[PDB]
Parts: structure tokens; sequence; C-alpha cells
RNA sequence: CGGAAGGGAUAACCGCUGAAAGCAUCUAAGCGGGAAGCCCGCCCCAAGAUGAGGCCUCCCACGGCGUCAAGCCGGUAAGGAC
RNA sequence: GGGGAGGUUUGGCACCUCGAUGUCGGCUCGUCGCAUCCUGGGGCUGAAGAAGGUCCCAAGGGUUGGGCUGUUCGCCCAUUAA
RNA sequence: CCGAGCGCGGGAACAACCGAGACCGCCAGCUAAGGCCCCCAAGUCUGGGCUAAGUGGUAAAGGAUGUGGCGCCGCGAAGACAGCCAGGCUGGUCGAGUGGCGCCGCGCCGAAAAUGA
């Protein structure tokens, strides 16, 4: 949790950091401890919804520190002929097969970006921004399971 | 939201460009603002439009002073038209350019006391093997001992005809604002001489 | 001879209802819609207090309610059995979710109706300033 | 000329982040997508909605009995009926 | 080979009704159930595409005309999204 | 037991289920079954567990890392299960438990019908 400026709230928690600040919903009975320059918290007590709600704020919480730090982005590949995409200003254009090109519009937070016409990165502050964002795309044209075509994360192929 | 009220004057068929056309013709005279709500002063915004010129001794109502507050000739009638703060003091043709669709409302014609036949377009039964009582008639209306009543709403003959009737989406064709005609696409509601609100259709 | 009570001025009184569960509040009121609380108690006359609530939106309701709660509106027509979510009740008019609880807690004769009118409810708060007021909870 | 469009919430189902259970999981906290169907939107009725709603305008004191109180008889106003 | 749901079939029992609860078909008028025939959504496929198979969600609406028979049903002609 | 107690209380309602065998009167008292949050008389009474399905509010074979409680077997600080590096169980790293069976309590699925619930 170095150089950051997580300030503990009655239930969130604000984290701050080179990216901005982010707020995170903080479980009600959850202690988030503030330990020197990095964080703890610890659960009421030892029952079977308090662990998994201590192991849950655990993650979310040290998301919301990556995530003002380094930042989140995911790459996305383009198989098939006509398939490509055309980064525009903010927004990105592309065509896959389909007769209407398909006009991505760009949310807040988020920053995708097109090194190639292949390849499509997604910068961002917010892992579940980011993963629905990714998701987003490959929802436009998911992996035909007869050859290669439509958009991929950089997971196996469906063959 | 435009609007204005009118009268239907009858209709004919003129020719488009190079192919026949059946249409009405309406006639909304300068139709005088006389109240504007808003939701301040009331919950809505409207506004109330007068009508046809009227004997000022046959308005003797508190009518004149409701008149006098806007300063207006009496009118004959006067509606509101929902979602609409225009503009001046008079409403005209003018609101309306040729191609605009408008949904016209009227009152139908009075049928009085209809036949089921007439009414719900039934069937009625057989004119020729069948008993010489029921040519015309509903036939069952219901069950048994379950439900053992008959259904609200259930169709029936009765008076008919003569209410509110709005039809949608007529093209406005040439509208003649020398004389504060305007034509239409023919069908709608009401008799020769019925008072016709006029409104902006609904396509999108 | 049992005491013959005599014409009452109406006892108005405030409630609140912010975290109030449903029905517990919905018990209270009621029992002290009619006079039920009062020792100069008589179910012939009818004489409870004017209760005022505030806060409706507020109540809480324990467990799976907002989504699992259904209210039933009955019209005379075929399939008419239309029928509405909590959720939905609190979006639209959230007060009567209120009302039809303590509604069906007052007793079912003409005077049980009579005291229906007895009970005011809004969400705000903000009642009409009358006079009466007296808080409670 | 109509069936819509459109907004909102969902079904099966697809998915993001994610513990419990170092991994893994659409879920346990949370969030997104998704029906000719649900809510609304269109059209008609509609304040006996006795919970009798709102607005604009017009007319407006008592002339005689009941000692407070509730009423009764007549000429009227705006206005209404025949 | 085993467990069940439904109460459309055939039937068992004899409980109201024998000082009367008119029977099959058709017509007219429908309305409801969903265990969905079509249209909408979806999973798997021995799913290349188109077409189709099985299962899931979903009543909003729709669900033709005729030959034969008293027929219900069924067969058949011509079509349908069905 | 009803019949003959369709007289009373309870059970929503209801001959025969639970309580009880009504000579008359009373603006007295103790109870019975059943109940004591409101409609509805009396505890939003006390203490100790369980249940998140409205289960309770009433369905089976059979299915499932539901939840809690009890007992046993195999590996484990001579480093185990899991994941990450390398080779094809072994090594390293981390570092405290982990995997399978059986029984009890409550619960989930299986669970589609016709006028409005
Ligand atoms: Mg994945
Ligand atoms: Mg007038
Ligand atoms: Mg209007
Ligand atoms: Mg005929
Ligand atoms: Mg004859
Ligand atoms: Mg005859
Ligand atoms: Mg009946
Ligand atoms: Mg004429
Ligand atoms: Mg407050
Ligand atoms: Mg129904
Ligand atoms: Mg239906
Ligand atoms: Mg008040
Ligand atoms: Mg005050
Ligand atoms: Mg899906
Ligand atoms: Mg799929
Ligand atoms: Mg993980
Ligand atoms: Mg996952
Ligand atoms: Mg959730
Ligand atoms: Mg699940
Ligand atoms: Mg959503
Ligand atoms: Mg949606
Ligand atoms: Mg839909
Ligand atoms: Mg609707
Ligand atoms: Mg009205
Ligand atoms: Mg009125
Ligand atoms: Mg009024
Ligand atoms: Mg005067
Ligand atoms: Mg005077
Ligand atoms: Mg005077
Ligand atoms: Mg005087
Ligand atoms: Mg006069
Ligand atoms: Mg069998
Ligand atoms: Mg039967
Ligand atoms: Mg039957
Ligand atoms: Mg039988
Ligand atoms: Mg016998
Ligand atoms: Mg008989
Ligand atoms: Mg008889
Ligand atoms: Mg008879
Ligand atoms: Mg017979
Ligand atoms: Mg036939
Ligand atoms: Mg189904
Ligand atoms: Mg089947
Ligand atoms: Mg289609
Ligand atoms: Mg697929
Ligand atoms: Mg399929
Ligand atoms: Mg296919
Ligand atoms: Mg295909
Ligand atoms: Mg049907
Ligand atoms: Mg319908
Ligand atoms: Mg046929
Ligand atoms: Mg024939
Ligand atoms: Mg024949
Ligand atoms: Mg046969
Ligand atoms: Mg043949
Ligand atoms: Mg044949
Ligand atoms: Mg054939
Ligand atoms: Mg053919
Ligand atoms: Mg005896
Ligand atoms: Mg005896
Ligand atoms: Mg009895
Ligand atoms: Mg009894
Ligand atoms: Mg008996
Ligand atoms: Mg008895
Ligand atoms: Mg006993
Ligand atoms: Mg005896
Ligand atoms: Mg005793
Ligand atoms: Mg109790
Ligand atoms: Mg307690
Ligand atoms: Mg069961
Ligand atoms: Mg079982
Ligand atoms: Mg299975
Ligand atoms: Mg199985
Ligand atoms: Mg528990
Ligand atoms: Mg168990
Ligand atoms: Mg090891
Ligand atoms: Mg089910």
């Amino acid at each position: 949790p170095k150089g950051v400026s997580v300030e503990v709230a009655p239930g969130r928690v604000k984290v701050k950091g080179p990216k901005g600040e982010l707020e995170v919903p903080v479980s009600p009975e959850m202690r988030v401890v503030v330990e020197e320059g990095v964080v703890r918290v610890e659960r009421p007590s030892d029952e079977r919804r308090h662990k998994s709600l201590h192991g849950l704020t655990r993650t979310l919480i040290a998301n919301a520190v990556k995530g003002v730090s380094e930042g989140y982005s995911k790459e996305l590949l383009i198989k098939g002929i006509g398939y490509r995409a055309r980064l525009v200003g903010r927004a990105l254009e592309l065509t896959v097969g389909f007769s209407h090109p398909v006009v991505v519009e760009p949310p807040e937070g988020i920053t995708f970006e097109v090194p190639e016409p292949t390849r499509v990165r997604v910068s961002g502050i917010d892992k579940q921004k980011v993963g629905q964002v990714a998701a987003n795309i490959r929802a436009i044209r998911k992996p035909s399971a007869y050859h290669e075509k439509g958009i991929y994360y950089a997971g196996e192929p469906v063959r | 939201m435009k609007g204005i009220l009118g009268v239907k004057v009858g209709m004919t068929r003129i020719f488009r460009d190079d192919r026949a056309v059946p249409v009405t013709v309406i006639l909304a005279g300068p139709c005088p603002v006389v109240q504007r709500r808003t939701p301040e002063k009331d919950g809505y915004t409207a506004v109330q439009l007068g009508f046809l010129p009227q004997n000022p001794k046959r308005v003797n109502r508190p009518l004149k002073g409701h008149f006098a507050k806007a300063g207006v000739e009496p009118v004959r009638i006067l509606r509101e038209i929902r979602d609409f703060n225009p503009e001046g003091d008079t409403v005209t043709v003018e609101i309306f350019k040729p191609g605009e669709r408008v949904d016209v409302t009227g009152t139908s014609k009075g049928r009085g006391f209809a036949g089921v036949m007439k009414r719900w377009n039934f069937a009625g039964g057989p004119d020729s093997h069948g008993a010489h009582k029921i040519h015309r008639h509903p036939g069952s209306i219901g069950n048994r001992k379950t439900p053992g009543r008959v259904y609200k709403g259930k169709k029936m003959a009765g008076h008919y005809g003569a209410e509110r009737v709005t039809v949608m989406n007529l093209e406005v064709v040439d509208v003649i604002p020398e004389e504060n005609l305007l034509l239409v696409k023919g069908a709608v509601p009401g008799p020769n001489g019925g008072l016709v609100i006029v409104r902006e259709t609904k396509k999108a | 001879k049992t005491y013959v009570p005599k014409q009452v001025e109406p006892r108005w009184v405030l409630i609140d209802a912010e975290g109030k569960t449903l029905g517990r509040l919905a018990t209270k009121i009621a029992t002290l819609l009619r006079g039920k609380h009062r020792p100069d108690w008589t179910p012939n006359v009818a004489m409870g207090d004017f209760v005022v609530v505030v806060n409706a939106d507020k109540i809480r309701v324990t467990g799976k309610k907002l989504e699992q709660k259904i209210y039933t509106r009955y019209s005379g027509y075929p399939g008419g059995l239309k029928k509405i979510p909590l959720e939905k009740m609190l979006a639209t008019h959230p007060e009567r979710v209120l009302e039809h609880a303590v509604k069906g807690m007052l007793p079912k004769g003409p005077l049980g109706r009579r005291l229906f009118k007895r009970l005011k409810v809004y969400a705000g708060p903000d009642h009409p300033h009358q006079a009466q007021r007296p808080e409670k909870l």
C-alpha cells in the first residue's frame, strides 16, 4: 500500500493515489484498521458469513489500492478477415461482420487504446469497470466455435 | 405539443401530384388563449383556447369576467391542450405544416340503442334452418352453476357511438391559412359540424 | 352499573416511522387508533386518538419482503387480479404500505372505517401543521 | 388510421468484480446484459376517489320566532327549471 | 424395476338431487389453465450455413377454407407463421 | 360420541376431533381444551439452542461443498491440501491445518390446472 492515501470512513473507504481517488463501499460490521503506512481489517467473529465478508473486503480494498496505483487494462485480440477496429477519438468503431459498423461508447474513468487493428487494450481505474467493459466487447462478437473469428481476451482458442 | 380546436366542415378528394387523395377539411379558426395554467397555479401545463364568436348577451354568465380576465371577445367553446404553452395570444393553422401528422379527437355519430350485431359486429344466427326467434341475437351469455354469473364487461346491445373518439397519425395535407382551413387524410370522427381538436401525433 | 363515558376532545399524536418495523408499528398505531389504550374504553362509542405518521418510506421490513411481499388488487373484470410487489408500492404511493397494514388491523365494522379516518400518514415528514402533535415512539 | 417507437424492472439464460474455501465460482455483500410477456407509454371511462380533489370567474349579511347551541318561514342575488 | 403429479379417459363407491339437476353433436357467445401449435427469449447438439433435434423461459396475441359422416374423433383436398 | 346434546367452549367456518353433560336468575369468583402482537379476552413475558426457506403456512422415490451439532479413518512443523517454478511421485517456496466416511436437529430441490388471490 505504498504512496497511497487510504482514508477511512463510517461505511466506506476513500482511497487516493497517482491515478486519483475512488470510493469503495465497505461492509458495516468490519474494522478497517490503518496500521502504519499499510492497512488491515478484522472480523467481529468467526462465523460462516463473517469469513465471507472478511475475505471479500480483504481483496476489495486491495483493488482500491492497485486501482489508483498502476491501474488496470485488458487486451483484446480480433480474428477473421474483415474483422478489425479503428479508434475514433474517445470511442472506437469496429466492423466485425455486421452491415452496421459498431460504435462503442467510452464510459467515464475508462479509456481503451488501439495499438493495432487486431489488438485493443482497455485502460481503467476499476476492476469492476474494466472487467465489464472487456466483456462488453467480447459480447459484440463472441468467438465462433467453428473457427477463428470475433474478439478474444487473450485466452485459449475455442477450436 | 401543438394543438388547436376546429370543426369538421366536410370532405372531398384532391389530386396530390398525380394520384387521387381522399381528404377531410377541418376549420380551425383563430383560437384565443384564455388561460395558461402552469405547475405553480395548477399542477400541469396547458392552454385554454376559445373558439367561435358569441352574442355578448348570451354570455351574461360569470364567464364574462373570465373573458375579461384575458380581455377577449366572448368565445362559444373552450378546451385545454396538455403540455403546450405557445406564444402571442392566438394559435392558427400556421402551427401545422403540410406533411406533419396529427391526431384528431372528435365525437362519433350517435347510434343510440344499437343491437349487438350492430355494436360488436356479432354473428347473430342462421336465417334458414333455425328458429325464427334468434336471427339477430347474442345467443349464449355464460356457463352453468359456475361461475353462475356474467363477466363484467360482457359485450351486449346498448347505447353506442356518440362518444369521444380519437383517430391517429392522419397526415396533414395542403393547409390554407388564407381561410383558416386544414386538410387531412379523410377519416375523422364526428358529423359535419362537430367540434374537433387537432394535436401532434406519436410516431416517435 | 359500569361507567358511562361522555363527549371527549380528540387527542392527537405525532408518530415517527424511520427504521420502525412495518407491523410492530402498525399494531401500536391500531391500538392507539381505537381508544383501547385509555382506561375509559368503550367499543360502542369509538373515541380513538387521531394518530398522525411521518417518514413512511423509512419503514423497515425483515428478510425477502421488498421482493417477496405481493399485494392483490382485484377488479370486477376477468383476469383483473392485478398484483403488485412491495418495492413498487414505495415507488408509487409509499404511504399505502402502512395504510394497508393499519386498515387490516382495525375492526371490520362501520366504526372501524370511521377509525381509519383518524389515521393520517405521509412521508417527509411535514404534516399539515395543525395544533396538536404530541410526539411518541 | 391502429398493433408501435421509447423508458423502467425482470424470466430462462449470458457475464464483471468476489469471498466463504490462498485456486476456482455470476453471489454469499455488490454491479451490468437479457423476452411478442410485467410496470409505464398510446386510446376510452373516470372525484359516490363519501379519502366526494384543483383552477378561473360571478353573487354575498338578517327582515321575524329558539336566551348560548342545532334549526324554521318568506322576498331575493349569481344562477337554474318549467 | 422403482416414486409421483393431474382429475381430460374407462371405471369403483352410492353422498345431494326421482313432489324432475333435459341427454350426443352442431351454432351463437365466450372465458380460463399451460402440460406451448405459431410468433418472442434462451441452453445443448452427432449445431459449418440454411433447415432441424431435445430441453428451458414465456400466454400478449394468433391458431384458415372445404370433401365424408348426426358425429365428437378421424381420414382426405388446398393452404398457413401455426 | 352423533343419533336424541345442529344446546355451550375450542378447532376460521363444520352431527359425531379436543373440553364439557345446559332446572332458573346475577354488570361475582377458579378453571377446562385452546390461547395471551392487531382485528380478538389475556405475556410484543423470562431463560437456553435451532431455522433464512415465509420453511413455518401442512407431498414421494431420489439429488445437492445449505446450516449447526456429534464420532471415526488417511496425510501433516521430519513442512501436509491449493496455487505458482522445474522433471516425470520428487524437490523448492510459503506456512497451519487439510482430505474422505458415518450419525443427529432445522432447512433447499424434486413441485404443472383451469372465476381472484
Ligand atoms: Mg472467464
Ligand atoms: Mg363554455
Ligand atoms: Mg385532456
Ligand atoms: Mg347472418
Ligand atoms: Mg322449431
Ligand atoms: Mg318458439
Ligand atoms: Mg359463484
Ligand atoms: Mg352535410
Ligand atoms: Mg430523517
Ligand atoms: Mg387469472
Ligand atoms: Mg389469461
Ligand atoms: Mg393534520
Ligand atoms: Mg404544531
Ligand atoms: Mg444469455
Ligand atoms: Mg452461450
Ligand atoms: Mg482469487
Ligand atoms: Mg470468477
Ligand atoms: Mg447478490
Ligand atoms: Mg446458485
Ligand atoms: Mg440489469
Ligand atoms: Mg434491462
Ligand atoms: Mg422484453
Ligand atoms: Mg402494463
Ligand atoms: Mg372529470
Ligand atoms: Mg364534485
Ligand atoms: Mg369538484
Ligand atoms: Mg350585483
Ligand atoms: Mg345586499
Ligand atoms: Mg345591506
Ligand atoms: Mg340589526
Ligand atoms: Mg332572477
Ligand atoms: Mg407409474
Ligand atoms: Mg372430474
Ligand atoms: Mg370437475
Ligand atoms: Mg368418475
Ligand atoms: Mg351404505
Ligand atoms: Mg332425479
Ligand atoms: Mg322442488
Ligand atoms: Mg324445475
Ligand atoms: Mg340424460
Ligand atoms: Mg363437423
Ligand atoms: Mg412453461
Ligand atoms: Mg415435455
Ligand atoms: Mg419474427
Ligand atoms: Mg452457445
Ligand atoms: Mg435451439
Ligand atoms: Mg441453431
Ligand atoms: Mg442454424
Ligand atoms: Mg388461447
Ligand atoms: Mg387481455
Ligand atoms: Mg379444417
Ligand atoms: Mg361435413
Ligand atoms: Mg352429412
Ligand atoms: Mg369414429
Ligand atoms: Mg379415405
Ligand atoms: Mg378422403
Ligand atoms: Mg395426407
Ligand atoms: Mg402446399
Ligand atoms: Mg344414551
Ligand atoms: Mg349421549
Ligand atoms: Mg356450531
Ligand atoms: Mg361445536
Ligand atoms: Mg348432532
Ligand atoms: Mg356437538
Ligand atoms: Mg387433550
Ligand atoms: Mg345420557
Ligand atoms: Mg386456579
Ligand atoms: Mg404467545
Ligand atoms: Mg422478547
Ligand atoms: Mg415437501
Ligand atoms: Mg425427503
Ligand atoms: Mg444432479
Ligand atoms: Mg439425478
Ligand atoms: Mg443461522
Ligand atoms: Mg445435515
Ligand atoms: Mg510440498
Ligand atoms: Mg419451480
